[PDB]
């Protein structure tokens, strides 16, 4: 159970790195809304950032959150340096995707998926 | 229900929605987004087109292979209408001109052709028929548009008694002639009150009217959530678009107030949240750039 | 009538001038670029048909999608398509541009360029020969020859 | 070879009776509403259920819990097992308790009132294998079948 | 076993220096290049007059697909699905059943011509020479689903091109 | 066995065996296995803490001089708990020879980047990040190289499906290329091709 | 040997034709349903049965290597002909 | 083919057709198989 760390020796350094990545994304959202000339608000983009951070909020392994911070830094570098187009930014907003049936009864009505 | 028209899949491009739709007037502003939202479910869409086939090219990426069937039709040819609708389980009418022409006036476009489509769709056995009138339709209206559209609504209702008739108020979108009219006029300010409605709200309402069996025979009124005076709406259009072809009938329609019909169902009764103008007007008027929002009543 | 005759002759004139002066913008994506270059090479010589070699995308009349369209480049294809002035046509050359081809079941390939842009001529092959691509370009010219823009405008 | 009956005569859509008393196709909403509106008007022995020969344990406990919400205990099968005495309380009086494999370990098999060649053909094949290799003695009380 | 491209020392006598300076000031190699371009100007070009003149093909050419027949009208395909097993792009879709005379025949023989890589592994996997890849290369369509051939289209391509396909196979079957 | 059988090269087999013993005894701290294939290819299977010391040896030692990095490769083998097998193909132009240096990692243990030994690796292990998710510590600019910019998932992992999880299309409502969950109009047809008979008795594994 | 459904649609040699209430006939509106009108089941019935004087006959489809793999057909049944499983030609022992 | 004629067959087209794409005689694809699952037709008499 002795594993080689990526960056963080424990979870507190890991939470420090998660926190600095969230600060950098939070600062980046108005510039991303502006220069990609998006149709969303700055508040809605910061909501999407908060949603994507809370999506991974159950991880207890320091190496897994180190890789999550590394991949978030990579997505941030692809956003700041304008390497993504507008479409890659707007793929976080699943807008053309119709909303899926969530309860039992509508999933029963549409088909066979549990 | 036939086995080939049972819905399958997960509602995507390669799926089967079980909707076989003949959409007349599909090459216009509403037909664009209606065929986009039908073909993204996996619906068979018959597009009868009058125009050049080049002018239908933008409708081709909108669905999977064989899911959009283009065919010729004439408005004064019932045989082409029967040729287009006889396999469909829903027929949507979107035929409209803002202006009258030499070969087609407002009565041909709004009375003769919708009654022809609804009569042929009745005598072909089509289940569902959706017709699009205007919210300001009235026999005693000052404009010829709204008079002929009220007459055509009455004739559609009497020759297809289970027709879903839909009243949009003033549809705004990227290819509208409501915000793009005011943004390119650079006619005056009066006591006219309007609540414009967004085109994706209208399209979601039309597809929910297809899917709802309770929408047969209803008359819906698609309006926006916010009513505006005409003057501050035009000033908001000029403020967002960073600014300091018409006829007198269009002027009579811009100076006709959008009526309030609380006895008619609307977008909330089809499960559609009406999007306000303040989210989408920047998306529409970003093209017109080389803001405090408008006051609601 | 006189007006129908006049708009028919003007349709014939403008269709002649458009199909006899097609300017292509070739997306040289993959192996089909080599065969488009052979369709420009002196044996087949597209330039004698009035089809110039490598016009700029903001003056070209037809976009020849010659190669595999991947997911990473489909917005660039669509942006170049949106920057073309009308009338713009799209020739889909070869199997990967037509339907995904040999990379159809890949995670990273757009299954045919008709999911991205409207397509006029589908030119099949892996690669289609330069003669087959020139066949597709002459079929595109025949499609332009039977256009009815002013006749439909006069009848609307 | 019975899998070709699995693509004939199949029920593919919900059916309800129309005004003429004929079965007509409908949606799942309408059919489940017309069943549940009658189920809400039932209580006790007003509702019962027969299980067929091809029903899995999930649908069996599903319909058992559904009728127990109405307080109905009348849930039946088509095949009669006698409830006299222990009934279905102990499992041992309605099972093949020995095993299918334990036929290889028996030395006398007594068969009562069955034609196991067709009622359970591989159980009969196991009896024949024990007949052939273990010199099993088989007796049958019933009609002299092959 | 190797040679040195560009390892020449230029001569520094006055003759060679004045030769290089006459090259620099009088543009001698530029006139050489103009001479070679002028030399191709007066050549007959290599341009064939398509569509009236055609590019030369061999009998091995791999163009449009065709299901063939016997010299009795019976279709050669006996539904063995070897072509769709070998098909590198999975373009071939085959369904079969015994037909009314009990013969092993297909009810579906589809080839997606927009998946097809035109490599002809199907016609060499075929044990009875049923599927071939014939000589047609001029079959461009205006619609994507016109390139989704079913068994009817492929049997009609066989009936259309059989007089040519049989002669190409007659030329190349001793190499196969 | 003359015409159709590949001729065996015994001289290269003996020489690569001698050099494999040589490397195994110069570097016993990291060398785990040394093997030579029947077609005479030497593999040095090492511990992942010795990526830099072994590769610096073979690049710089006067009896090795493996100056060229031919190829750098990962292999997903999901049955191993260290599922990723990192492969360094090296070329010595001085001794006209090739060597293979193999190591391992799982999803979370980083491998030390070999850009300080071979600059050629700068993209290769970058691709091993993109295709397999193997992180490389102290890489100069480690990011994706082949996938789309918003691409989730490491595709050459063998639990990644052939078609992905998303597919693109243009959508004219939003005027934009969009990503949706993949629906195939024809499913990829999985063929179970493997024969139930043993093909190579020399490769028979001992049973349980 | 093509026939026609009451919808006016040609039945293919498989036997495929769409139903009247099937919407998928709309793909042939203004276009055509391409069928092949040379049914192989109707053409292989038109061949004469080869009367041979042997008990086992071999068929390769003709043409040597341009036919099918060479199979051997037993002709012991005098009730029924011996049909080639590839090309559909059939054989009868002449005694 | 004036010198070496093609071999005549009863199924080879006597009338060669050119490329029919874009015409009413163009190829339209369809599934050449029949229906897989058979549906249950309920009886046309009432159940009383
Ligand atoms: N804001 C709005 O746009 C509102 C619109 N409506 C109604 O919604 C419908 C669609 O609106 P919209 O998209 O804006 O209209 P458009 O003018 O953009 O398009 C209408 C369509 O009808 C077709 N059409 C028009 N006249 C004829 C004719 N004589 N014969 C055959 N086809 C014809 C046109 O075809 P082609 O391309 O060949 O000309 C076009 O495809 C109309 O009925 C309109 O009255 C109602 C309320 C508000
Ligand atoms: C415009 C669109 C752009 C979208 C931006 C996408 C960014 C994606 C980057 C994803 C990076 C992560 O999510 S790493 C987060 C995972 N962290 C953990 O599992 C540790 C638990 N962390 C937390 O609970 C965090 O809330 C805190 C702030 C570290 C601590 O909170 P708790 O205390 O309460
Ligand atoms: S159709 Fe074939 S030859 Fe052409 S670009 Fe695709 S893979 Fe290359
Ligand atoms: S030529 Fe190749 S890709 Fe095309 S159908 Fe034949 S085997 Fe498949
Ligand atoms: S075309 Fe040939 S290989 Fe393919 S199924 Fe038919 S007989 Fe077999
Ligand atoms: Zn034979």
């Amino acid at each position: 159970t002795s594993v080689k760390p990526i960056f963080s020796r424990d979870m507190n350094e890991a939470k420090r790195r998660v926190r600095e990545l969230y600060r950098a994304w939070y600062r980046e959202v108005p510039n991303t809304v502006h220069l990609f000339q998006l149709d969303i608000s700055v508040k809605q983009g910061r909501d999407k950032v908060r949603e994507m951070f809370k999506k991974n909020a159950h991880v207890t392994d320091p190496r897994v959150v180190d890789l999550l911070v590394i991949k978030g830094k990579m997505e941030l570098e692809e956003t700041i340096n304008v390497w993504k187009q507008r479409t890659h930014v707007m793929r976080f907003f699943h807008e053309t995707e119709a909303p899926r049936p969530k309860d039992f009864l509508s999933k029963f009505y549409v088909g066979h998926d549990p | 229900l036939h086995h080939a028209v049972i819905p399958h899949g997960k509602g995507g491009r390669s799926s089967v929605s079980g909707i076989v739709a003949t959409v007349f007037g599909a090459t216009g502003f509403l037909g664009r987004y209606l065929v986009n939202h039908l073909g993204r479910m996996g619906s068979q869409v018959i597009v009868p087109y009058r125009c050049e086939p080049y002018d239908t090219m933008h409708l081709r990426p909108m669905g999977d292979l064989g899911q959009i069937i283009f065919m010729d039709w004439n408005g004064r040819d019932k045989d082409s209408i029967r040729r287009a609708v006889e396999h469909s389980n829903v027929v949507i009418n979107l035929v409209g001109r803002e202006w009258e022409t030499k070969n087609f006036d407002f009565e041909d476009v709004f009375v003769k052709i919708p009654q022809a489509i609804a009569q042929v769709s009745k005598e072909a056995g089509v289940e569902k028929f959706i017709h699009i009138s205007h919210l300001n339709a009235d026999i005693k209206s000052s404009s010829k548009y709204l008079r002929n559209k009220a007459v055509g609504e009455k004739e559609v209702r009497e020759t297809f008694p289970e027709a879903t008739i839909i009243k949009p108020a003033d549809i705004f979108g990227r290819e509208d002639r409501f915000l793009n009219y005011f943004a390119n006029i650079r006619s005056l300010g009066k006591k006219t009150v309007k609540q414009p409605v967004y085109i994706v709200d209208v399209t979601k309402g039309i597809i929910n009217a297809i899917k709802d069996p309770d929408a047969r025979g209803k008359t819906f009124a698609f309006v926006g959530p916010n009513r505006y005076l005409l003057f501050d709406l035009v000033q908001y259009v000029f403020a967002v678009a960073h600014r300091p072809w018409t006829t007198r009938d269009k002027v009579e329609r811009i100076h006709t107030t959008d009526r309030t019909l609380p006895h008619l169902p609307g977008l909330e009764d089809l499960g559609v949240q009406a999007t306000p103008l303040e989210l989408k007007a920047i998306e529409v008027l970003r093209r017109h750039r080389t803001v405090q929002p408008a006051k609601t009543v | 009538s006189r007006g129908e005759y006049v708009v028919a002759k003007l349709d014939d004139l403008i269709n002649w001038a458009r199909r006899s002066s097609l300017w292509p913008m070739t997306f040289g994506l993959a192996c089909c670029a080599v065969e488009m270059m052979h369709m420009a090479a002196p044996r087949y010589d597209m330039d004698r048909f009035g089809v110039v070699f490598r016009a700029s995308p903001r003056q070209s009349d037809v976009m020849i999608v010659a190669g595999t369209l991947t997911n990473k480049m489909a917005p660039a294809l669509r942006k170049v398509y949106d920057q073309m002035p009308e009338p713009r046509y799209v020739v889909s050359m070869g199997s990967c541009a037509n339907g995904g081809g040999y990379y159809h079941y890949s995670y990273s390939v757009v299954r045919g360029c008709d999911r991205i842009v409207p397509v006029d001529i589908y030119v099949p092959g892996c690669p289609p020969t330069a003669e087959a691509l020139l066949y597709g370009i002459l079929q595109l010219q025949k499609k332009i020859k039977r256009e009815k823009r002013l006749r439909i405008w006069y009848r609307r | 070879f019975a899998y070709d009956g699995l693509k004939r005569q199949r029920l593919t859509e919900p059916m309800v009776r129309n005004e003429k008393g004929l079965l007509t196709h409908t949606t799942w909403e309408d059919a489940l509403s017309r069943v549940a509106g009658m189920l809400q008007s039932c209580q006790g022995n007003d509702v019962a259920a027969i299980a067929g020969g091809l029903v899995d344990a999930e649908a069996l406990i599903a319909l058992k819990d559904l009728l127990n919400r109405v307080d109905s205990d009348t849930l039946c099968t088509e095949e009669v097992f006698p409830t006299a005495g222990a009934g279905t309380d102990l499992r041992s009086n309605y099972l093949l308790n020995t095993t299918i494999a334990g036929v290889e370990e028996a030395d006398v098999v007594l068969l009562v009132g069955t034609n196991p060649r067709f009622e359970a053909p591989l159980f009969n094949a196991r009896i024949r294998k024990s007949w052939l290799h273990n010199d099993l003695k088989v007796a049958l009380i019933g009609s002299p079948v092959d | 076993t190797y040679k040195y491209v560009n390892l020449r020392e230029p001569s520094m006598d006055m003759k060679s220096v004045t030769d290089r300076a006459a090259q620099t000031l009088l543009w001698t190699e530029l006139i050489r290049g103009l001479g070679m371009t002028l030399s191709y100007l007066f050549r007959e070009p290599a341009t064939i007059n398509y569509p009236f003149e055609k590019g030369p093909l061999s009998p091995r050419f791999r163009g449009e697909h065709a299901l063939r027949r016997y010299p009795s009208g019976e279709e050669r395909c006996i539904a063995c699905k070897l072509c769709e097993a070998v098909c590198p792009a999975q373009a071939i879709t085959i369904e079969a059943e015994p037909r009314a005379d009990g013969s092993r025949r297909t009810t579906r023989y589809d080839i997606d011509m927009t998946k097809c890589i035109y490599c002809g592994f199907c016609q060499e996997a075929c044990p009875v020479d049923a599927i071939v890849e014939g000589p047609n290369f001029e079959f461009s369509t205006e619609t994507h689903e016109e390139l989704l051939y079913n068994k009817e289209k492929l049997l009609n391509n066989g009936d259309k091109w059989e007089a040519e396909i049989a002669a190409n196979i007659q030329a190349d079957y001793l190499y196969r | 066995t003359r015409p159709t059988v590949r001729p065996r090269n015994d001289v290269a087999h003996k020489q690569l065996s001698a050099f494999g013993e040589y490397v195994a005894e110069i570097l016993p701290k990291y060398v785990q296995q040394v093997q030579v294939s029947c077609f005479s290819e030497l593999e040095i299977c090492i511990h992942p803490d010795g990526v830099i010391p072994v590769l610096t040896f073979l690049r710089d030692h006067s009896n090795a001089q493996f100056k060229s990095l031919a190829d750098l490769t990962a292999v997903d083998i999901p049955t191993r708990q260290n599922r990723f097998e990192i492969v360094y193909n090296l070329l010595s132009l001085r001794f006209n020879s090739r060597i293979r240096v193999k190591t391992y990692t799982d999803e979370l243990t980083p491998v030390e980047s070999s850009v300080s030994v071979y600059k050629a690796a700068n993209w290769y292990e970058r691709e091993i990040w993109d295709m397999f998710g193997v992180f490389f510590a102290n890489h100069p600019d480690l990011r994706r190289i082949l996938t789309d910019y918003g691409f989730e998932g490491h595709p050459f992992r063998k639990d990644f499906p052939l078609s992905g999880y998303v597919e693109l299309r243009y959508d004219d409502e939003v005027k934009r290329v969009v990503a949706e969950p993949v629906e195939l109009a024809q499913e990829f047809r999985k063929f179970d091709l493997n024969s139930p008979w043993e093909a190579f008795p020399a490769y028979r594994q001992p049973p349980e | 040997g093509v026939r026609t459904s009451p919808t006016g649609e040609k039945v293919t040699h498989t036997g495929q034709v769409y139903d009247d209430e099937d919407y998928r006939r709309v793909r042939f509106v203004g276009r055509q349903k391409e069928v092949n009108e040379n049914f192989a089941i109707d053409l292989i019935a038109e061949q004469p049965v080869s009367q041979v004087g042997s008990r086992v006959i071999s068929c390769d489809g003709g043409g040597g290597a341009l036919g099918h793999p060479r199979v051997y057909i037993n002709l012991d049944k005098e009730t029924k002909t011996g049909t080639c499983g590839y090309c559909g030609l059939q054989f009868r022992q002449q005694h | 083919p004036t010198v070496k004629p093609p071999t005549a067959r009863k199924f080879i087209w006597t009338n060669h057709k050119f490329n029919l794409s874009g015409t009413p005689q163009q190829y339209v694809p369809y599934s050449t198989t029949r229906k897989k699952i058979q549906e249950w037709v309920p009886p046309s008499t009432p159940y009383k």
